[PDB]
């Protein structure tokens, strides 16, 4: 359990299909629970689909957390990680 | 206008199926059996005896079904759709007559009832014999109904044929890897079946008994048979042959290895291994047994001082063995037809009945027993009153075995089931189809598809198109068109009349010679050898075709193995063929002008020896002329007509042998589904289930068949106007489009009519249960759930009932005074209505009640259509008509066939049909499509051109959503069209939340039962491979079954309510959610004793 | 059962040509084609209904329940 | 592993049979007869 420094981070700067999946879902199932939007909704009511404007204003907070196979970790925002 | 024999050989076919119908092995089965076997029963089981009281003797003197000889008229039977009504067994009583001794010297007849005999209908018993369809109306039968099936609790039960190895032959069959050669024998005599080896094992002939405990060298077998010289036994089993001497001489040596031997040597060594006798008889544990293990090791019962016949037998299959060994391919092919049996109704209810009638036999002698035990006071007066009561053994057997199917046999001790089916109402030629259904021997390794393959051999016995998909495939087989099944025939007078025609009986000859000539057989037994084999193989044919043998007798001469093999035995396969003699067919057009002027019956071809039945083994023989315009010399028959290879159900198909097989196969399949006209009583029936079409029409393009076995008459399906094109986009991989306004106008349309049975059941408490209802409200005004009921608490017939509405208000006692309410609900999608209330008895006295719904169908998308070519497909999309294209005259597709079903699906007899069909209603004439036959394509382009329409039937149309002519032609005319019983509104299903399983709180498992959706091991990998975690957890655990337990984090062992109960402490009890089924898994282990225990972690905490 | 009111294709009035077509089959006995267009069906497809019919309903009433 | 009780040897010998809860072994209400049915296990441990 270390937490592996912004500067040296060795994991992809792509946010794979399998995090954005679940940012998403995640990010849903906030909004369901009534969690404010970072966004216009624009008549929107459905929690995926204005959870998929935030994703594509890039305005989710929330971090991925990369675990290697030996325990380390390493954080990337939502926001940097490019798609 | 003359006849011509190349073309009016045909009727011969109508001439036979007028006499010998498509259902006649059920009926003569049972003919045979309720004429000849009772007798035989009852001669076999004549006296019954007591051990105690010798001045008694009670006699089985003679047997009748249905009928007393106190008037000459037959007993009233109820009649057999009255029977279907009131879940009665169609049955006839069993009557005997009785010799029973009394005390004063009297000696008496009778004539008492022994229970109920289930009459199978259209038999010499069944009041539908011999009924001219005034009876049949007044007896509210159908006249088309097939016949022979048995109605027992008002279900009509077919006891289907059995296909079984032949009984009492050999059969040889090698190996590889193993490199063993195992020749077997089913010996099956009336009292015993048994399987008698012939193994192979480290080069060494051995012989292998169940009886037996030990393989026994085949050497001290033949020797303990009577073969000692140890010369000759080399001369039986292989002759003057350098190959053979030199396999058999190691068991020949092995014979001596163990040491010399006499007969009765060999006959000790034989009996030191007979395994015992239930300890019966122990003082004959001596040389005295080995003559029981040897009369016990095959079929042909020895009783003297000669074993000639069984030495013989065992030297044979010895041989069979070691030619096998020399050169494979010398063993026989368990999947050959003539290697095959067929036993039958009467058969199978022979066997059941003679078992029955023991058990009820034994039981009768105890009850006498129990009787006469007693010291004083017993007189004789009414010894019968035992059989009074015990003959309800008898009715309970027969109608018990008939109804489940399964066949308890003590007597043969095995325990079969799916003797007996349901009789499929589905259609007419669905219930013509079940019966000449074929069920194959079970056992058959289905692993592979040896069995499953089409045999050639099968060619005019078995319909090469009639085999199911699924897993049946070639293990169901149907009855060819043209068939016949042989009956036992006595063996004896045969082999008189062998010996007669020059064989040396089996004693006279001696071993050297035994190979030198051919040796004829009898049912597979050696009787003898014949100089001028062929000669005596044409004479007994002569003496076949002028009546002196039997005309279901085969003889083949079998030339590898040098032998002349004459075959008696029932359950032989057989058809008719035209005898051809000195390159001439013999039936030469006088013949057929008598037999169409009406005189010189099919059965008069046989009187006359100008036909004669071939089973499989005899065409091993024959050299057999298709037509007669290629008959050469060298022939010996003449197909009477070569489409009678298919059987009745694939005579539906239009010009077959224009389709791709698979394709014919299919439509086998769609035929027993299509929806049409199933009986003129069809209305009088009140079925479970019942598809009917209301505007059947018959096909343009019919065939022999069809008009054969009266598909004319009751047909299932509409000639629709099709258009083979693209069309819309919706008619892609099968989906048709539908013209709406042929809908409208009642194409397509149907109705279902459902059965729901209810008992007004008695109960030991003097109580029975009530149609009390039809409450109100307020206003006097009958509730809704009421509202269509009536006073006497039954459904009003003419009403619509929806669903949540009671149509039989059935109140059962609280305490079987009050009435715990039990009404029977309408739980339908959609409305139903209420032609049928029948209120009646059932035999036990009890009312029944049976309504009948009737629910009229409209097609839909997704309703399931076929083309008899095996192109079925769903309704895609309906179109208004203006949108469908039309010709010159404004006619428009009924249906449009997408025209890329055709090029790979090879269905040319489809287009053939098409163009056929279209020729025929312009002409006004009905055109035919029989196999290797039917109307010429020229003549109906002569029609078609000479009507005005091109030659090709493809019209010019024009588009119907544009109006222009379409830049192509369309193929365009009628189709025979099929609506197939798959409906869409029967299939759709949707569940939210419903019924869970008690045990694992899952979803139930019943589209009926609200059940949901299985999501199966292959489901679950394809949602691991797109590594979607929490739907795997959302589909599997939470809305499956996601239960919150309580879990300790000391013992990992759930509790309850937050209380460890190991641990008593409420302190280290977790919450959290697993799946019931994981619940049930631990609390099952806990019950073994294995504890597994869970050891938990944070989740968080990093 | 009985003879479809309606062409299915077309939606011509066939059921008022069945008694007719019969009459002209039993009756001054014709081919069955020169008997449908007689009666003005023309249309292989009206032909194909009258030709086609298959007259169940008087088999039915053979088994009338209220005789 | 001898460390915790039951890692003895002679646990592995059936000395009490521990009697499963009846929903493992559910008895259905309305089969056949009025009186109530059982079912397979619970006839057998009965047995025992
Ligand atoms: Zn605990
Ligand atoms: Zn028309």
């Amino acid at each position: 359990e270390k937490a592996i420094p912004k500067d040296q981070r060795a994991t992809t700067p792509y946010m794979t299909k399998y995090e954005r999946a679940r940012i998403l879902g995640t990010r849903a199932l906030q909004i369901s629970m009534n969690a404010p939007v970072f966004v216009d909704l624009e008549g929107e009511t459905d929690p995926l689909r204005i959870a998929m404007k935030e994703l594509a204003e890039k305005k989710i907070p929330l971090v991925i957390r990369r675990y290697l196979p030996d325990g380390s970790f390493e954080d990337w925002s939502v926001e940097e990680l490019i798609v | 206008d003359e006849i011509n024999t190349a073309q009016d050989k045909w009727h011969l076919l109508p001439a036979f199926l007028k006499v010998k119908g498509l259902v006649k092995q059920h009926l003569d089965s049972f003919n045979y059996f309720v004429d000849t076997d009772l007798k035989k029963i009852i001669k076999a089981n004549q006296l019954i005896l007591s051990d105690v009281d010798p001045e008694f003797y009670l006699k089985y003197v003679d047997i009748r079904v249905g009928k007393k000889s106190s008037s000459s008229t037959k007993d009233y039977l109820t009649p057999p759709h009255e029977c279907r009504l009131r879940d009665m067994t169609y049955s006839a009583p069993i009557y005997v007559d009785i010799e029973y001794t009394r005390g004063r010297n009297i000696i008496m007849h009778k004539d008492v009832e022994i229970g109920r005999m289930p009459i199978m209908l259209r038999s010499n018993k069944c009041i539908l014999y011999d009924a001219d369809e005034s009876k049949m109306a007044k007896l509210n039968e159908c006249p088309l109904d097939p016949g022979g099936y048995f109605i027992v609790n008002g279900t009509e039960k077919v006891i289907l044929v059995q296909e079984q190895l032949s009984k009492n032959r050999i059969i040889v069959e090698a190996d590889e890897k193993k490199g063993i050669v195992q020749a077997s024998v089913t010996s099956s005599t009336h009292e015993r079946k048994s399987k008698t080896y012939v193994i192979t094992k480290n080069g060494k002939i051995y012989l292998k008994h169940n009886s037996i405990a030990e393989e026994i060298p085949i050497a001290i077998v033949l020797k303990a048979c009577g073969i000692l010289s140890d010369l000759e036994i080399m001369q039986l089993v292989c002759g003057n042959d350098s190959s053979y001497q030199d396999i058999f001489a190691v068991n020949l040596e092995e014979s001596s290895k163990l040491d010399i031997y006499t007969q009765q040597q060999a006959l000790e060594y034989i009996g030191a291994k007979v395994k015992t006798m239930r300890r019966q008889k122990l003082t004959i544990l001596q040389e005295g047994i080995e003559a029981i293990a040897t009369t016990v090791i095959a079929h042909l019962t020895v009783e003297a001082l000669d074993f000639r016949e069984k030495a013989l037998y065992i030297a044979m299959m010895t041989r069979r063995v070691v030619m096998a060994m020399y050169n494979p391919k010398m063993i026989d092919d368990r999947d050959y037809v003539g290697n095959k049996r067929l036993e039958l109704a009467g058969q199978l209810i022979s066997l059941l009945f003679e078992d029955l009638f023991k058990k009820f036999n034994n039981d009768f002698k105890l009850s006498i027993d129990k009787v006469l035990k007693k010291p004083n006071r017993a007189m004789e007066y009414d010894a019968l009153l035992s059989i009074n009561v015990h003959s309800n053994n008898i009715t309970s057997g027969l109608n018990r075995a008939i109804s489940t199917g399964n066949w308890s046999l003590k007597r043969f001790k095995m325990e079969r089931a799916g003797v007996t089916h349901v009789l499929s109402r589905l259609s007419y030629i669905s219930a013509l189809g079940m019966m000449t259904r074929i069920s194959s021997q079970f056992e058959k390794s289905r692993k592979v598809s040896g069995p499953r393959a089409l045999q050639p051999s099968q060619f005019g016995m078995l319909c090469t198109a009639d085999t199911p998909e699924g897993e049946a495939c070639g293990l169901v087989k149907n009855l060819a068109l043209m068939t016949h099944i042989t009956t036992d025939d006595e063996e004896e007078p045969i082999k008189k009349l062998c010996y007669v025609l020059g064989v040396e009986d089996i004693t006279l000859i001696d071993s050297a010679s035994l190979h030198l000539n051919y040796g004829v057989y009898l049912n597979g037994t050696l009787i003898g050898s014949i100089r001028f084999p062929t000669k005596f193989v044409t004479q007994f044919r002569h003496l076949r075709r002028t009546g002196k043998v039997s005309e279901f007798i085969s003889i083949y001469s079998n030339s590898h193995q040098m032998a002349v093999h004459i075959a008696t035995d029932g359950g032989r396969i057989c058809r008719p063929l035209i005898i051809v003699s000195d390159g001439q067919s013999r039936v030469k057009d006088i013949h057929l002008r008598k037999l169409l002027d009406g005189e010189l019956d099919f059965d008069d071809f046989l009187k006359l020896g100008l036909v004669e039945y071939l089973d499989v083994n005899e065409e091993n023989d024959s050299y057999i002329a298709l037509y007669e315009k290629d008959i050469v010399p060298s022939m010996t028959h003449l197909e009477i007509e070569p489409f009678t290879i298919l059987g009745a159900v694939a005579g539906l198909i239009p010009y077959p042998h224009h389709n791709q097989s698979p394709r014919n196969t299919y439509q086998c399949a769609m035929g027993k589904q299509a929806i049409g006209a199933i009986a003129y009583n069809q209305f009088k029936r009140i079925d479970t289930l019942l598809y009917l079409m209301t505007y059947p029409q018959q096909p343009m393009v019919k065939t022999k068949t069809i008009e054969l076995i009266d598909y004319d008459k009751l047909p299932a399906g509409q000639n629709a106007t099709v258009a083979v094109m693209s069309y819309s986009g919706y008619d892609i991989e099968d989906a048709l489009v539908l013209n709406k306004s042929s809908i409208d106008r009642g194409f397509g349309r149907c109705e279902t009519r459902r059965k729901t049975t209810t008992v007004l059941k008695r109960y030991a408490n003097h109580t029975q249960d009530i149609i009390g209802g039809m409450r109100v409200d307020e206003n006097g005004d009958p509730i809704w759930q009421h509202q269509s009921l009536g006073p006497d608490g039954l459904g009003e017939v003419g009403m619509k009932v929806q669903s949540g509405q009671i149509y039989i208000n059935k109140s059962v006692p609280t305490n079987s005074t009050q009435y715990r309410e039990a009404p029977v609900i309408y739980r339908g999608p959609e409305p139903s209505h209420i032609d049928q209330v029948m209120m009646s008895v059932s035999d036990n006295d009890q009312a029944l009640i049976k309504v009948l719904l009737r629910q009229n169908r409209r097609p839909e998308l997704g309703d399931k259509f076929s083309s008899r070519h095996g192109q079925k497909g769903v309704c895609g999309i309906i179109v208004k008509q203006e949108d469908m294209p039309f010709n010159d005259q404004g006619i428009v597709p009924d249906i449009i066939m997408n025209p890329h079903g055709f090029p790979s699906r090879m269905t040319v007899g489809k287009m053939i049909e098409l163009i056929s069909g279209k020729a025929g209603v312009l002409n006004g004439t009905l055109e035919y499509g029989t196999c290797f036959g039917g109307s010429k394509l020229e003549d109906m382009s002569k029609i078609l051109v000479d009507q005005g329409f091109n030659y090709s039937g493809k019209d010019m149309l024009y588009s119907g959503i544009t109006g222009e002519c379409l830049q192509a032609y369309i193929f365009f005319g009628p189709i025979y069209y099929q609506k197939l019983k798959h409906m869409v509104l029967d299939k759709m299903h949707a569940r939210a939340r419903g019924p869970r399983a008690v045990l694992t709180r899952q979803p139930t498992e019943g589209r009926s039962r609200d059940g949901g959706l299985r999501l199966g091991e292959m489901e679950r990998d394809c949602v691991i491979a797109y590594g979607a975690s929490q739907l795997l957890l959302e589909r599997l655990m939470i809305s499956s079954d996601a239960f919150e337990v309580d879990v300790c984090d000391k013992c990992g062992l759930m509790g309850y309510s937050g209380w460890c109960t190991t641990c008593k402490s409420a302190e280290n009890i977790i919450k959290m959610t697993i799946p019931y089924a994981a619940k049930l898994l631990f609390q099952e282990l806990l019950s073994m004793n294995i504890a597994p225990r869970l050891r938990l972690e944070d989740i968080f905490q990093q | 059962m009985i003879v479809p009111v309606r062409c299915f294709s077309c939606g011509k009035v066939v059921g008022d040509k069945w008694e007719s077509y019969l009459n002209l089959l039993q009756e001054d006995e014709l081919d069955e084609g020169t008997a449908l267009s007689r009666l003005g069906l023309k249309r292989y497809c009206c032909r194909r209904m009258i030709l086609t019919h298959v007259d169940l309903i008087e088999k039915f009433l053979r088994y009338n329940p209220l005789e | 592993d001898a460390t915790v009780p039951s890692g003895r040897p002679e646990t592995y010998i059936w000395r009490y049979l521990p009697a499963p809860p009846v929903c493992i072994r559910p008895s259905v209400m309305m089969q056949d007869s009025p009186a109530s049915n059982e079912d397979d296990l619970t006839v057998k441990l009965t047995e025992i």
